[PDB]
């Protein structure tokens, strides 16, 4: 028969295999968060250990078929992906060194401990205590210590192992037909098959700059409010018209700027709202949170959750019965099991986040009809964009009133906006440029531009250009400062958070405007508007079958990323910046 | 004349995979169906080809209790025109079906933990079943020209895959008990009567 015929064949194998054993998997790694036993981790290894196996064959498989002679984009696009071996290419003694490599890197970010340049006693965890430090201290010469520390310790032992680590990734790439591991990455997001839909992969560098561009405005007057503030703390190493140095950014890499809110707090005396006591006095408990968080998505006309979704999920720490890891997770069990693990509190903080994460849940059970290689985010940012706009949703006074968490009457003011939209502004739009800086950093590095003799030369400098901050101590080639990242020194994908932040706010929008909301995005609610649900399913059952363009079309009716959404959300915040900064300078210079 | 005592049909120790569908003859006996709505607890109860109830007290000719477990989802394959899998190469019923589909979930018996794994169906096949067709073939079916000499293989995968039944898992993909009553009807006589 034709070779699309045998391939279908294939597919419908590999899937009513594959599926079960994914389920075998993730039923024991449930045992092993949920449980933490030495017997629960052998478990879980050995059920990883059966999947891995399966992909790896069906892998080298599928490659057998030849996607040119596949006519159906959907069978195409399955078969694709089940065609990327990626170590598989390279010699096992090479696959053995990445591996050893990057097991390596990760071991040494783990186990990574600095001491203080004095008190040998006081040699602490990067994790445990140097974060808290350099997300809540106030001291210059201390913050400059756990940052030298971190970076040199730590930074300096893995510049061998990545630049071993570029060579044999890149090879990977180039096994796999890709001119660099940098264009791997990058196909995450390439699409094919349509009327323009269709995304290449350099595309994706043409737009996230043409984004970053319109967003610079923003960030360089958060920049000067944040700068000027800064100042009046530490005045004695802040110019007023150039960088700021990286240790004072709230953590230890700079990439959120939300722990600078006490030094950058407009007005600072009106409050913030803070549900939190007053669901303490309403005697609200785990279930009651994501009973409501049912309910909000029951109004928008998406279903409720599964009974086993209640009956299985856990939401309350496991009293001191067992140990289990706190870190919230949804989870898609395949076979209908849809769960959610979160050491759940009575804060407005966790019920934010109960409501993403459902959302997450939402998504997965809105493309179960679809096969199993469909079964996914349309890209890898669809899914987070999806959950946050969940809590966005939620943060609004208004639902905050209608669930009965907030006083009838309750009127919000413009120093209360303005503060609400800072702290976002830090969290979101201060991490924007971080991210764009090092995804291209490791997209040119891959490609070849930087050479390792200006490996970490040309990393500050773009920190100066873009992020625009600088080194409190000048560091050699010697240092390695970029592995001090977790999401480097581990291999992963850095670009999904200024995708999912440019998706997010222009999928808000277009929710908001078929609600017929009117006024300030920041101020919008989708709840009851099953038209809004509407659209969001017509996106949200696609999965990754149809392109991730045509998704958004289907939503915000667009085929490409836009930042006016992002503007229009922060635009009040915007200007009363811009006349704050009147008095004082705008920009940075380079070189400082 | 004596109750037919679908009790047998209805509860027991253990039900068949699709593919080897379960058949009983319920022949020189009398049985309601009143009572078997009575009996309720029954998540799909419809009969085609038949009033609802015209036949509570009537005659018919061989009756014949088909039983097989399936997945809720696949519950909707066991009527009259559908097309998915488990009508065309586990069990298929005729366009003109005059008879009943009865249903219930089992979560409770054919499912364990590690999972059930006893239950099969016919995955592959080289065409569609015919209508109460049977197959309990084990042989490998050959995709493309290569033979497979009774081995797995490339474009040659085996045609009967487990079913994996576990609690935790949802209602669509959960253990529901089956139940098709077949009444043919002619002028032959009868012997099942109510
Ligand atoms: C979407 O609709 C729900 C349901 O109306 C809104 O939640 C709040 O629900 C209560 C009723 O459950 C509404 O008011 C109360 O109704 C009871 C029942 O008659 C009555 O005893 C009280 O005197 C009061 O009228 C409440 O107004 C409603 N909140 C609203 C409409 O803001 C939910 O808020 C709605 N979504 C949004 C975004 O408003
Ligand atoms: C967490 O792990 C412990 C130890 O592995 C589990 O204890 C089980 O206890 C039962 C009854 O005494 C034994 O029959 C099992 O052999 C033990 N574990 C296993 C993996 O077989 C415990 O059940 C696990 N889960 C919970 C929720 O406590
Ligand atoms: C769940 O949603 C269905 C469909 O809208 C509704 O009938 C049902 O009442 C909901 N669940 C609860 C507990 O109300
Ligand atoms: C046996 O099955 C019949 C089917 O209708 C039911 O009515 C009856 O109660 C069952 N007897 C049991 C479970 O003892």
């Amino acid at each position: 028969p034709s070779t699309e015929d045998l391939v279908n064949t294939f597919l419908e194998k590999f899937n009513y295999e594959a599926e079960e054993l994914s389920y075998q998997s993730s039923l024991a790694s449930w045992d092993y968060n949920t449980n933490i036993s030495d017997e629960n981790v052998q478990k879980m290894n050995n059920a990883g250990a059966k999947w891995s196996a399966f992909y790896e064959e069906q892998s080298k498989l599928a490659k057998t078929y030849p996607l040119e002679e596949i006519q159906d984009s959907t069978v195409k696009r399955q078969l694709r992906a089940l065609q990327h071996s990626g170590s598989s290419v390279l010699s096992a003694d090479k696959n053995q060194r990445l591996n050893t490599i990057l097991n390596s890197m990760s071991t040494i970010y783990s186990t990574g401990k600095a001491c203080n340049p004095s008190n040998p006693q006081e040699c602490l965890l990067l994790e445990p205590g140097l974060d808290d430090i350099m997300e809540n201290s106030k001291d210059y010469n201390e913050r400059l210590w756990a940052w030298e520390g971190w970076r040199s310790e730590v930074g300096k032992q893995l510049r061998p192992l990545y630049e071993e680590y570029v060579a044999l990734k890149n090879e990977m790439a180039r096994a796999n037909n890709y001119e660099d591991y940098g264009d791997y990455w990058r196909g995450d997001y390439e699409e094919e098959w349509e009327n323009g839909y269709n995304y290449s992969r350099n595309q994706l560098i043409d737009d996230v700059e043409h984004t970053f561009t319109q967003i610079m405005p923003l960030y360089q007057h958060l920049h000067a409010y944040v700068r000027t503030k800064l100042m009046d703390t530490y005045p004695s190493y802040i110019s007023p018209t150039g960088c700021l140095p990286a240790h004072l950014l709230g953590d230890m890499w700079g990439r959120f700027w939300t722990n600078l809110y006490p030094l950058t707090v407009p007005f600072g005396q009106k409050p913030n709202i803070d549900v939190t006591n007053a669901m303490v006095n309403q005697s609200w408990d785990a279930r009651r949170i994501f009973k409501e968080a049912e309910k909000f998505f029951v109004s928008v006309g998406l279903p409720n959750m599964t009974q086993g979704f209640w009956e299985n999920s856990m939401l309350t720490e496991p009293s001191d019965s067992r140990k289990v890891v706190c870190h919230p997770t949804a989870w898609d069990l395949g076979k209908g099991d849809f769960r959610i693990k979160m050491c759940t509190k009575v804060t407005m903080d966790d019920f934010l986040t109960a409501h993403h994460e459902m959302g997450h849940i939402q998504y997965d059970m809105a493309y179960a009809a679809q096969p199993f290689l469909l079964r996914n985010g349309a890209n890898e940012g669809f899914h987070e964009a999806v959950g946050e706009i969940m809590s966005l949703s939620a943060a609004t006074p208004n639902h905050l009133k209608n669930i009965g968490l907030l006083p009838p009457s309750f009127f919000e003011d413009s120093e209360t906006e303005i503060n609400f939209l800072l702290k976002q502004a830090l969290t979101i739009v201060g991490t924007l440029p971080f991210t764009y800086m090092l995804e291209k950093w490791r997209w040119m590095v891959f490609k070849g531009e930087i050479p390792k003799d200006q490996w970490m030369k040309t990393w500050w400098e773009m920190k100066r250009n873009i992020v625009g901050v600088v080194e409190p101590v000048p560091h050699d080639e010697t240092y390695c400062d970029p592995a001090s990242l977790f999401h480097v020194a581990n291999d992963y994908s850095f670009i999904r958070y200024y995708t999912r932040t440019i998706y997010q706010f222009q999928f808000q929008e277009a929710l908001c405007q078929i609600a017929k909301h009117e006024g300030p995005l920041h101020k919008c609610d989708i709840s009851n508007s099953s038209e809004a649900g509407q659209k969001l399913l017509e996106m949200l059952k696609l999965g990754k079958s149809k392109p991730w363009t045509y998704a958004l079309e289907i939503v915000v009716g667009a085929k490409n990323m836009d930042v006016r959404p992002l503007l229009n959300y922060f635009e009040p915040l915007f200007t009363w910046l811009k006349e704050q900064n009147r008095n004082s300078f705008v920009g940075w210079n380079t070189d400082w | 004349t004596n109750l037919c005592p679908f009790g047998e049909v209805f509860n027991a120790t253990r039900f068949a995979s699709v593919y080897a569908w379960n058949r009983k003859r319920i022949s020189n006996c009398v049985a309601d169906y009143s009572v078997l709505y009575n009996s309720a607890s029954f998540s799909t109860f419809k009969c085609y080809g038949v009033s609802p109830t015209k036949l509570n007290d009537l005659c018919f000719t061989n009756v014949y209790a088909d039983s097989f477990v399936i997945r809720g989802d696949e519950v909707r394959q066991i009527a009259p025109g559908q097309t998915g899998k488990i009508a065309d190469y586990n069990y298929k019923l005729p366009d003109d079906f005059t008879g009943c589909v009865i249903a219930w979930n089992s979560n409770n018996l054919d499912s364990k933990v590690g999972g059930n794994y006893n239950y099969l169906y016919r995955l592959f096949r080289k065409s569609n079943l015919k209508p109460f067709e049977r197959d309990i073939s084990t042989e490998i079916y050959q995709a493309g020209s290569t033979p497979c000499n009774g081995v797995e293989g490339f474009n040659c995968y085996f045609p009967l895959q487990s079913y994996g039944f576990q609690p935790t898992n949802g209602v669509g993909y959960q253990p529901y008990r089956v139940v098709v009553l077949s009444f043919e009807l002619l002028h032959a006589p009868a012997t099942v009567c109510g």
